[PDB]
């Protein structure tokens, strides 16, 4: 079932038999991270490491004690020793709580992994905070997105993604604390 | 070294120095070749770093201070101790201190055999390999 | 012949100012693109601990992407990963593997054709013209799901500092074509995770490895673009040295000709005067 | 260098100097055009140090515009001569003074 | 410059002192001696200098020395003609110089 | 100035072949062995035409530059490319079993 | 500017001009190293460009008509306006008209004070600083 | 082009040592004290070697 014993370590001594001997081995993306999945530990009680990422930003890499994630089944929350989870997220608000303070980022969709060591790895594309969203032009395009209904199924999918994004964005600009 | 020529004096020199300096001109000829190939340090081959460590060894052996000329039998042994091994322990800095450590600690009766015979006999080649292993090198 | 040596000092003095302009043009471009590299290094590693790192797999079909530069005063950066391409494209060659060679950057199509042209299919260029974005790196990735390999090979230069750029092979496996086959250990190492998607595990991993492809592609052509500016900085400081050592030998040659032409024109004056007096 | 480029008459536009180039002699509409043509042709020569090395992609399109403006100005100083019809192969042109100032 | 030597040589040989001398612009000593060679009809040497440049300069500089009575130390301002250290006027001067003090902006 | 990294690879084949034929034009002299140590090689005319034609067509791009330095004909470039290759493995193993011990 | 020197120097300069041309020659000296880098417009540095744009504010400041000698108090008022920073507003292609926006609009009472006092006093440094803001520079 | 706080603690130890040597080569002159205010200071040779 695993007849290809791959890995960064095994690639080294095989590459020393086909390449010229003048070149050092290429690096791998495993050599640039110490935080693994099955590496046991990484919780110490109540606050767990939350690596909330972005292609253009690292929005938080310190620890929080509960993260409210907007999954496609619905909003869920992650405690310290949560079950391992690969959660696809809807457009919704990722809420980071470490205690009494709470930051709310509205994300565009993108997965969030809970690894067996308890590290949460939220991975979205556009994660704007709710301070820099406008409540005016969202319905100006949502009422436009609730109008253009073509038979083209490619644009029908993009209009469906246009509807549910502004529908969850308006629902999370009405009920703010 | 690349431009200095003496062809009439060559094949007229000290016979013991002629054995040990043929490799000294050789290891300096490669040292100028691989210093011309590595004008900056970003590429490291580690087979030319042997030449950069032996070439910088022999350059420090050849430099001497003023108004103290060295006899030819004490000058043959110091290049014998450098073109061969016996100085790869010392990095580059204490080689001037290691050369006077070689010349003083080695028995001065081996300088009389090299002077009187003219060249390094195999009876003396063995003894001088032996006396160069009991030299307290300052780079440790 | 004293103006031909004076018009060469015209050449080397402006080249030595062109190549010192490009040294700090590429040095300011090295640091305002460093504020985008370490931000982009975040999204790479949650996929390398979820899917592991499996370079040496015997896939049926592969797409190898050597991402190079567009402009070419880099100093052997686009050639060092070209030799590291075939060092990677012969190690993983084990059973007659179908390979598609892709080049990102205009300096890749001119050097991969010399090494491996028959399994070369795609050439992306003009990518660092404005900037590198994830939506651009998604379209470059989406052209690599048009072919459907079992693995992806990404050859790029990891920008570590301004001095060292180690090449990197980042491997992305196709979702259940080979990726879950390599996680299968006495059961699976993927069965620990509760899937919270709409549809199955087989098509959430279809969504997740294109996202793993687009992240590592976006990081590759961002780590390489900042490794480009830091190799041009070391190349344009080795050519101001070379245009100051050439300028030094040319001023010594000019001062010798300046001295020799004052002596020559003076001897021509004394000889014409001694012939009359 | 103007002759090897094919521009005939091979007049160096910078090195040619007249005493009639004061603004209180030929007016201001002739002096500022002549002083403006000389400025664009001098900037191009300071850029041609870097064009022949790099290749006209990093000038931020202010200096790319003055390269194409000077290249039009360089050819527009060329003119077929009525006595070089046997050489150039084209009939010669007599350009009036008003049509030169209006063109440049 | 020889009048400046002779005042400094009295302090050296009679007063027995460590005299300072300042030959301000030793190049203009060379340049003036090169003009008197040209006016006396002598054929100019390499670079238009006098044939006696080494001995007209060396005749000055050899009186600036230490004797058993005292010494003369001279601080001579040096001009380099075409930013050219291989020009024969600084190259003959630098053979006599025992130290250089470079003042920089 | 720019190094060999900025060359076209059509031009890199020029520099690689020209550095090879530059070294191949040199040879040891039978009158120069008294101070160089290398014995001298008389090279027949048919062997220089045969040898340099192979480097021009490309038959000897495998060998390095220093295999062509101070050798007689193209048989000896291949004889020297092995000696250079052979000594990139053998550099050691002169530790014990000598003629240099105590009694012998 | 780099080759033109005066061995007498600023001991025979008009004071008041000596206050502002001592830093004019410094800002032009740094510009001359940054000169011939101005063809890199898209490739900008945010500190190298400030001495590059100010250095072009001053070389276009010193331009003069074929036969129009300026009195010395009108020269040091005009170079006060370009060195102290009042003409960072003006684009580089119309500075030679911006000094006739400065000389003709600043009231002539400040010129005979600067001529007679022969220096920019702090009493006058407050006045013509205010007079240099009510000028109609060609800005857009 | 890299930064002042970029380079190593040993390389900036030389920068701190050279800058207080480059300053220490200054000296007030006795003939210059009639227009500079600061008094002049003849520095002996042994005090220069031991001072440096």
């Amino acid at each position: 079932e695993a007849a290809a014993p791959a890995g960064p370590k095994e690639f080294t001594e095989v590459w020393n038999k086909k390449a010229p001997s003048t070149l050092i081995v290429p690096e791998f993306p495993s050599n640039y991270t110490a935080v693994k999945a099955v590496g046991e530990g990484q919780v110490h009680g109540d606050a767990f490491p939350v690596n909330f990422y972005t292609p253009h930003s690292i929005l938080s890499q310190a620890q929080k004690d509960t993260v409210v994630l907007p999954g496609v089944d619905g909003y869920f929350g992650v405690k310290a020793s949560h079950v391992p989870t690969i959660a696809q997220l809807k457009p919704g608000v990722v809420e980071l709580h470490s205690g009494a303070e709470s930051e709310k980022f509205f994300v565009s969709g993108g997965f969030a992994f809970v690894h067996p060591n308890g590290v949460t790895d939220i991975c979205v594309l556009e994660a704007a905070t709710l301070d820099q969203v406008d409540p005016a032009a969202v319905k100006s395009a949502l009422a436009a997105a609730s109008a253009a209904q073509p038979t083209d199924e490619f644009e029908q999918a993009a209009n469906r993604a246009a509807i549910e994004l502004y529908s969850a964005l308006e629902s999370a600009v009405e009920a703010k604390a | 070294v690349g431009l200095s020529v003496s062809r009439v004096g060559s094949a007229a020199q000290f016979p013991g120095m002629k054995q040990v300096a043929g490799t000294l001109k050789l290891e300096l000829a490669q040292y100028r070749e691989v210093a011309a190939f590595a004008q900056f340090g970003s590429d490291l081959d580690a087979a030319t770093q042997y030449v950069l460590e032996r070439g910088a060894r022999l350059t420090e052996m050849l430099k001497q201070k003023q108004f103290a000329p060295i006899p030819i039998e004490r000058q043959t042994v110091a290049v014998y101790a450098a073109t061969k091994g016996f100085l790869d322990k010392v990095r580059v800095q204490d080689i001037v201190a290691a050369e006077e450590a070689v010349i003083s600690q080695v028995n001065p009766a081996v300088f009389k055999i090299l002077k009187a015979n003219g060249k390094i006999t195999p009876a003396l080649d063995a003894h001088l390999k032996a006396e160069l292993r009991k030299v307290k090198l300052p780079g440790a | 012949s004293n103006q031909a040596v004076k018009q060469r000092i015209r050449a080397i003095k402006n080249i030595g100012k062109i190549t010192k302009a490009m040294k700090m043009v590429a040095a300011s471009k090295m640091k305002n693109a460093q504020i985008a590299v370490e931000q982009s290094r975040g999204l790479v590693d949650p996929f390398v601990r979820l899917f592991g790192d499996f370079p040496a797999v015997n896939s049926n079909k592969s797409v190898v992407v050597a991402v190079t530069s567009d402009k070419g005063l880099c100093g052997g950066l686009n050639s060092n990963i070209t030799k590291y391409t075939r060092a990677t494209l012969a190690t993983t060659e084990s059973e007659g593997k179908d390979v598609v060679v892709v080049s990102i950057g205009d300096k890749g199509r001119s050097q991969l054709t010399r090494i491996e042209s028959q399994r070369y299919q795609l050439a992306i260029a003009d990518t660092y013209k404005v900037r590198v974005t994830f939506g651009q790196a998604s379209l470059i990735v989406e052209e690599l799901i048009k072919h459907n390999p079992q693995s992806y090979q990404i050859l790029f230069n990891k920008f570590r500092s301004a001095i060292s750029f180690k090449p990197t092979v980042a491997t992305i496996l196709s979702p259940d074509l080979l990726e879950k086959q390599l996680e299968d250990v006495t059961g699976n190492s993927l069965d620990a995770y509760d899937i919270e998607a709409s549809h199955e595990r087989s098509d959430v991993l279809r969504d997740l490895t294109e996202f793993h492809l687009g992240v590592t592609l976006y990081n590759a052509m961002l780590e390489n673009n900042c490794s480009e500016h830091a190799s041009r900085m070391s190349a344009m400081e080795n050519s101001t040295k070379s245009a100051g050592e050439m300028l030094g030998k040319l001023t010594l040659d000019y001062n010798r000709k300046r001295q020799a032409t004052i002596t020559t024109e003076l001897i021509e004056i004394i000889a014409g005067a001694s012939a009359l007096m | 260098s103007i002759a090897e480029l094919g521009i005939y008459p091979a007049v160096d536009p910078l090195d040619s100097t007249s005493r009639m180039l004061n603004p209180n002699v030929i007016g201001a509409e002739h002096y500022n055009v002549a002083r403006g043509v000389q400025k664009v042709l001098q900037d191009y020569k300071n850029l041609q140090d870097i064009i022949a090395i790099l290749g006209m992609d990093e000038l931020s399109e202010e200096d790319k515009l003055t390269v194409a403006r000077a290249r039009k100005i360089q050819r527009f100083l060329s003119q077929p001569f009525q006595v070089a019809e046997v050489f150039t192969g084209t009939p010669g042109k007599y350009v009036d003074l008003a049509d030169t100032i209006s063109g440049f | 410059a020889l009048t400046g030597l002779t005042v400094a040589e009295y302090f050296r040989d009679i007063e027995g002192q460590d005299v300072l001398l300042f030959v301000d612009n030793i190049f203009r000593f060379t340049q003036a001696n090169s003009e008197v060679s040209a006016l006396l009809g002598r054929i100019p040497s390499a670079v238009g200098y006098q044939p006696t440049l080494a001995t007209d300069l060396g005749g000055l500089q050899e009186r600036i020395t230490t004797t058993t009575k005292g010494s003369i130390t001279s601080v001579q301002a040096v001009y380099v003609p075409a930013d050219d250290l291989t020009d024969p006027a600084p190259a003959t001067t630098f053979a006599h110089l025992d130290a250089t003090t470079v003042l920089s902006r | 100035i720019l190094g060999m990294d900025e060359l076209s690879e059509e031009d890199k084949l020029t520099v690689a072949r020209a550095r090879k034929i530059q070294r191949f034009l040199s040879q040891p002299f039978q009158v120069a062995e008294v101070f160089t140590g290398t014995p001298g090689k008389y090279v027949d005319l048919a062997d220089t035409i045969s040898g340099f034609q192979g480097v021009l067509t490309g038959k000897y791009d495998d060998l390095p530059e220093m295999a062509f330095y101070m050798v007689g004909d193209i048989k000896e470039v291949k004889e020297k490319a092995d000696k250079m290759a052979k000594d990139i493995a053998s550099r050691k193993e002169a530790d014990n079993k000598k003629v240099s011990e105590e009694l012998k």
